[PDB]
């Protein structure tokens, strides 16, 4: 239930192959503590594109306080940031800029697509809009919504957090397997279908 | 600058520092997600579900008004008929990666089968799991409209409802009746 | 006579002046529902008519709009000059409080118009916009380059034969060679853009990625040391193709697309579109609908002004009012979620009314926000706006007078900071805005960043006054019109009547059949004057959807005011315009 | 011939009636009973226009455009207030018994009565009493019968008897209990029974083969073929 990805220069220039989990208990504890340190301090990239960025900075404020998860540093350079949040629409003019900003980031990096625009092009099935950000970069966590509410962005942040907590990365570049292992977790749809179906009644829309 | 502007500027910096300290002696405005659940209004546009009749059947009649009223075109379904003649969707899928939660489908539904619950946690790992089939849309209850039934208003005859048994429908008068 | 009635405005004094100047048969009047006189003039007399309107006793000092229109597929062209293309110019005379629409007919082959930049400098970007999307060439333009799309593009999208959807195109392949040529196309070389480079001018590039809330775009800078000597904005990095999209969606389904034109307006952006559609359909909304729409527009205006003040204060350097103002935005979002059901983009307005009735208890949340706001606004002022460091950063930076604001098309607080009292809500009252007691602020005559900021603060206070007036006396009645073209009909009558169900069935599926006519409506948006011009050919789709936005004019005004300053003044000016890139590009 | 519609002069074929002459000019006149291939019988009373005797006549008289010959120098009005009120009233009178079946009907989106109710502007219902109902008939494997949705426009009987010379379908009943169909349950015998799915302006006769795998008209990828 794991996928091995390696990059070696149609985009992206990487291939995914289904590989079983190899995971020395010392190396396992080291990987767990490395993943814990990586997931408890996620440094996003300040990338202002569209509406979904405005809702992202609405998540970034005091009334929501995404700072509680250690995700508030918000570096303006792609080198200093770990996470790329594509919070907007992938226009044809802005697609190479997005690709370059993704390229200048460094391993480890993660990608969160925010909104229907970054998910699949969304409501703008138009000549100047690229239908989805996954056409040219890999995506880790998708969020639907136009815009997704801020608490949904924190929900995707926790989703990426336990995605990071169960993945295997090389500790050093001089010893070990350099390929990136990502767990094929069970999706939230059939996981939440156990209690989504049992919903019977909701509050009527004539009240506050 | 003169000395007067310098003293005025020093006073304004001290005033700003004092007001920031006064806000520091205030109460926190943070709503602690996920420990504190988010209060959402009843008409909040969130996750799309398909509701049910009060009798226990699915309320959709596969009339395809929501699919054409959807400006993104992220609805696909096919009409099927039972032995009695009632209409249901054979399948029903929504591309949630495409849906903008604009609520036009619920507004355009003439049976109030499809509704938008106040639920926002729909994030996903892969885009293939964002296509919600009919298994992930049909819920166990009527949702926001608890007592509506289209087949009670409908003129079509179905199981348990003969001709003339709907709302404001007289009994079928035969053409062979002896009354003038 | 209702306000949606078809008139030709033959009694307009400007029509009589043109009759006396150019003769009786030099042009042709057109009867529309736009509310303005529309005059079809010959192409060679266009500059003469422009000079005559510019040198009127009460002149038409403003070039409000300048665009083109593909008239090839238009069937109902009765009483109109024969044309395959047309070019329309909307010119506003503030002194008369009027406006005119001059239309020039063009054949399919002879697609050249004499330029209009010699009378209004905003015609530069307006004609680049017309050339970019229609291919119409303007004789004498300094540089007729594509403004929205890269120069390596084929065709013109707003032509009627162009494929609108990306699904019609191939899926977007980004190969190594494609990425190399696309990065090569974005490389800026001074001779093409007109920079014309002394061997000491430093060349600077800001963007296209933009770590701020107002979109993503590029500015190329020429620097004599630390002085900006020349700069030209690079836009089109947020082009969503909204007008061609408006040719694709129906009348009812287009409202979510009007939501995201400016993503800080919401219902303020929805308002002119539904107003123009109701002008097309001849729908007179009830007063309760007007008050509800006014309430939502004022709430979203307060939201946008709070965000603008927060981002400007953060651009100066104080980082705490962004947290407090976003908490205030959360309170506004609580009320908006309770009323409509979504935070930033409600899509809650409808043709002839609103989507639902108000929930029970909205007055409680409105009262809570109304007693929460003013002490926070006073604290905002006393903590950051009265700071002398912020004043030194902002006062006297990127200043212009009334002439520079008028000739560059600047509206909103940018125009009102010059002392010109021109607001849409008071000059041409719409949607029952005359039933509210409020004031229109004006500046001293200089459009500093500080003057615009205090203008928006006073506008926030007046919007609070309008919200209090709406909350105190709220009419009881219908939330939708009684017109048969009200889309959709009320839900319970759809659910238990048959002809109402039929009207719903044919209005949500095919779309309502607006009669073939033209309509226009401009409103005072959160960032200036936002206008919708809708031309219908009698179908269930808009034949032409023109959206004019004030951030376009402000971004074109940018080099005329920032010239001769440093780069920090440029950042302050950018933060103090209250624009977004989706407004400019759409 | 020469006609004047709303004061505007038009040149039309003098032999034809006013309905097809005005529909040839692109003018919109409501109609149910008249068909181009079947002639005029003046049944539905939907095609009402206001005809004036001369040019300087203001009162006029409500006539039916399908039974009015397009003679030379005719003066008629389509969008007159009384004519529009009468046409909306005829739509409403047809609406007093129409079942609430549009979501579950195959003619939805292809219904002449749907377009014709929307066109006349009738959207408010003030009929609170009961609606008549009829039992259906088994009309073979091709035509599905739903007698509730009929408006008694007499197109089916006219086509099937005068045009196609079919002998197994007809009208029975009385004042408002008219029944259009076979005298007993069975397959329709004519070889031209498929045209009833478009001759009928409502969804009384529907394509059962299409009704198995049904989708609406806007969902149809169409093409011309032989
Ligand atoms: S998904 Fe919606 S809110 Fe997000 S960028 Fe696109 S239009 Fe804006
Ligand atoms: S909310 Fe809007 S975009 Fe989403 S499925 Fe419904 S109609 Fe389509
Ligand atoms: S509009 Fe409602 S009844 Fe019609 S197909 Fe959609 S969910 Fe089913
Ligand atoms: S069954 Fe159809 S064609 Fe026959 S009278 Fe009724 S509506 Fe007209
Ligand atoms: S035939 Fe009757 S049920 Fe069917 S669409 Fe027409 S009016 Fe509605
Ligand atoms: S169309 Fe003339 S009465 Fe029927």
């Amino acid at each position: 239930d794991y996928t091995l990805t390696r990059i070696d220069p149609r985009y992206p220039l990487q291939k995914q192959e289904i590989v079983t989990d190899p995971l020395n208990v010392f190396m396992g504890k080291l990987n767990d503590m490395v993943n814990w340190g990586r997931k408890n301090s996620i440094w996003p990239y300040n990338f202002g594109l569209s509406c979904c960025y405005v809702e992202m900075v609405t998540s970034f404020t005091a009334v929501h306080d995404v700072a509680r998860f250690g995700a508030e540093v918000l570096r303006a350079s792609p080198r200093q940031a770990d996470l790329m949040v594509v919070a907007g629409t992938c226009f044809t003019k802005m697609a190479p800029v997005i690709q370059r900003l993704y390229d200048q980031m460094l391993e480890p990096k993660w990608v969160i697509s925010m909104g229907a625009c970054a998910n699949s092009g969304g409501m703008y099935d138009i000549y100047s809009v690229v239908q989805g950000v996954d056409k040219f970069i890999p995506v880790d966590v998708y969020i639907p919504g136009c815009p997704p509410r801020p608490e949904a962005y924190m929900q995707a942040l926790m989703l990426l957090q336990e995605s990071i907590g169960k993945e295997r990365r090389p500790l050093s570049w001089v010893v070990g397997d350099q390929g990136v292992y990502r767990a094929n977790m069970q999706s939230e749809r059939e996981r939440k279908r156990g209690e989504r179906i049992a919903v019977t009644n909701l509050r009527t829309p004539d009240e506050i | 600058m003169t000395l007067k502007e310098l003293l005025v500027g020093f006073g304004t910096q001290v005033r700003s520092i004092w007001m920031i300290g006064l806000h520091a002696f205030a109460k926190r405005e943070t709503r602690m997600y996920p420990e504190e659940p988010v209060y959402l209004p009843p008409r909040y546009r969130g996750r799309i579900v398909l509701t049910r009749d009060p009798d226990g059947e699915e309320r959709c009649v596969a009339c395809n008004l929501c699919a054409v009223a959807c400006p993104v075109g992220c609805i696909s379904l096919q009409k099927a008929e039972t032995k009695d003649g009632r209409w249901y969707p054979e399948f029903f899928r929504i591309n949630f990666s495409r849906c903008i939660f604009c609520g036009l489908c619920e507004e355009a539904c003439p049976t109030t089968a499809i509704q938008l619950t106040p639920d926002f946690e729909m994030g996903e790992y892969k885009r293939q799991d964002l296509v919600y089939e009919k298994e992930d849309l049909l819920i166990s209850g009527p949702g926001k409209y608890p007592e509506y039934n289209f087949y009670r208003m409908a003129g079509m005859a179905i199981d348990g409802k003969d001709k003339g048994e709907a709302e404001n429908e007289a009994k079928p008068i035969d053409v062979k009746s002896l009354l003038p | 006579e209702p306000a949606w009635q078809t008139r030709d405005h033959l009694d307009d004094p400007v029509i009589g002046e043109l009759r006396n100047r150019f003769g009786p048969d030099a042009f042709t009047v057109q009867a529309t529902r736009t509310g303005v006189p529309v005059v079809w003039i010959k192409r060679e007399q266009l500059l003469e008519v422009g000079d005559f309107l510019k040198k009127l006793p009460k002149p038409y000092v403003m070039l409000f709009d300048l665009h083109g229109m593909d008239e090839r597929l238009r069937t109902h062209r009765e009483g109109l000059p024969a044309a395959d293309f047309s070019v329309f110019y909307h010119l506003i005379s503030i002194d008369r409080n009027r406006d005119i629409m001059l239309k020039v007919a063009l054949a399919e082959n002879d697609l050249h118009v004499p330029t209009f930049t010699k009378l209004f400098p905003n015609a530069n970007w307006y004609e680049r916009e017309t050339w970019d999307l229609f291919g119409i060439t303007f004789d004498g333009h300094p540089n007729l380059r594509r403004i929205m799309m890269p120069q390596t593009w084929k065709g013109h999208p707003l032509r009627k034969d162009y494929p609108a959807r990306a699904t019609e195109f191939s899926p977007f392949e980004l190969t190594k060679a494609k990425q190399d040529l696309e990065m090569e196309a974005l490389t800026f070389k001074p001779e093409e853009w007109g920079m014309k480079r002394n061997e000491d001018f430093m060349f600077l590039n800001l963007g296209p990625n933009h770590p701020s809330a107002h979109g993503a775009f590029r500015i190329v800078l020429q620097l004599d040391g630390e002085e900006i000597v020349d700069c030209v904005p690079d836009i089109g990095y947020h082009h969503r193709g909204a007008e061609k999209m408006g040719e694709r969606q129906s009348w009812h389904s287009y409202i979510p697309y009007t939501d995201r034109i400016e993503y800080l307006g919401g219902c303020v952006n929805e308002m002119p579109y539904v107003l123009a559609v109701e002008k097309l359909a001849g729908i007179t909304v009830p007063d309760r609908v007007n008050v509800i729409r006014v309430m939502l527009s004022e709430l979203f205006r307060i939201n946008s002004h709070l965000l603008y003040i927060s981002t400007f204060i953060q651009d100066v350097g104080a980082m705490t009012p962004v947290f407090f103002a976003f908490t205030d935005r959360q309170k506004i979002y609580d009320l908006v979620e309770a009323i409509t059901g979504f935070r930033m983009h409600p899509a809650w307005f409808r043709i002839g009314g609103v989507a639902h009735d108000l929930p029970r208890g909205w007055d409680r949340l409105l009262r809570e926000f109304l007693d929460w706001m003013p002490k926070r606004l006073a604290s905002y002022e006393k903590a950051a706006l009265q700071n002398t460091i912020l004043k030194g950063r902002s006062q006297g930076v990127a200043a212009y007078g009334a002439k520079e604001a008028l000739e560059w098309g600047t509206t909103g607080a940018g125009l009102r900071a010059t002392g010109i009292d021109f607001d849409v809500r008071k000059a041409r009252p719409y949607s029952g805005y005359e039933n509210f007691d409020f004031e229109i602020p004006v500046g001293g005559g200089v459009s500093d960043c500080y003057t615009r900021v205090m203008l928006k603060v006073e506008e926030l206070r007046q919007s609070l006054r309008i919200l209090e007036q709406c909350l105190n006396n709220m009419p009881e009645g219908p939330f939708k019109a009684d017109h048969p073209l009200t889309t959709p009909p009320p839900k319970e009558r759809t659910l238990q009547h048959i002809e109402t169900l039929i009207t719903h069935f044919l209005q949500v599926s095919w779309g309502p059949v607006m009669p073939a006519n033209e309509s226009f409506q401009m409103i005072e948006a959160t960032k200036g004057i936002n206008s919708y011009y809708l031309t219908s050919d009698g179908s269930t789709m808009s034949y032409r959807t023109r959206v004019r936005t004030p951030s376009f004019a402000h971004l074109q005004q940018i080099p005329a005011a920032i010239r001769g300053s440093l780069v920090s003044d440029l950042i302050v000016y950018l933060g103090s315009i209250d624009f977004v890139m989706s407004d400019v590009d759409r | 011939a020469t006609i004047h519609v709303d004061g505007k002069e038009y040149e039309v074929n003098g032999a034809d009636n006013l309905l097809e002459a005005c529909l040839s000019l692109g003018l919109d006149i409501p109609y149910f009973c008249w068909h181009p291939a079947l002639g005029s019988v003046g049944a539905c009373r939907q095609c009402a226009v206001k005809q004036y005797q001369n040019a300087e006549d203001t009162r006029g008289r409500l006539v039916m455009s399908c039974m009015t010959p397009a003679s030379d120098g005719t003066f008629i009005s389509i969008d007159d207030e009384e004519a529009k009120q009468f046409r909306e009233s005829v739509v409403e009178w047809l609406m007093t018994n129409h079942p609430h079946d549009c979501p579950v009907c195959e003619e939805g989106g292809n219904c002449h009565l749907q377009d014709m109710t929307v066109m006349t502007g009738h959207s408010f219902r003030r009929y609170r009493f009961t609606k008549r109902t009829h039992r259906n008939q088994d009309l073979g494997p091709f035509i599905s019968h739903e007698m509730n949705r009929c408006i008694a426009c007499y197109r089916c009987v006219r086509y099937y008897k005068d045009y196609a010379d079919g002998t197994d379908l007809g009208v029975y009943g009385a004042h408002d209990n008219v029944y259009f169909g076979r005298p007993e349950d069975g397959t329709l015998e004519s070889e031209f029974s498929g045209n009833l799915v478009e001759i009928c302006p409502t969804g009384v006769f529907t394509d059962k083969t299409h009704s198995e795998r049904y989708n609406r008209k806007w969902d149809m990828q169409f093409a011309p073929s032989i």
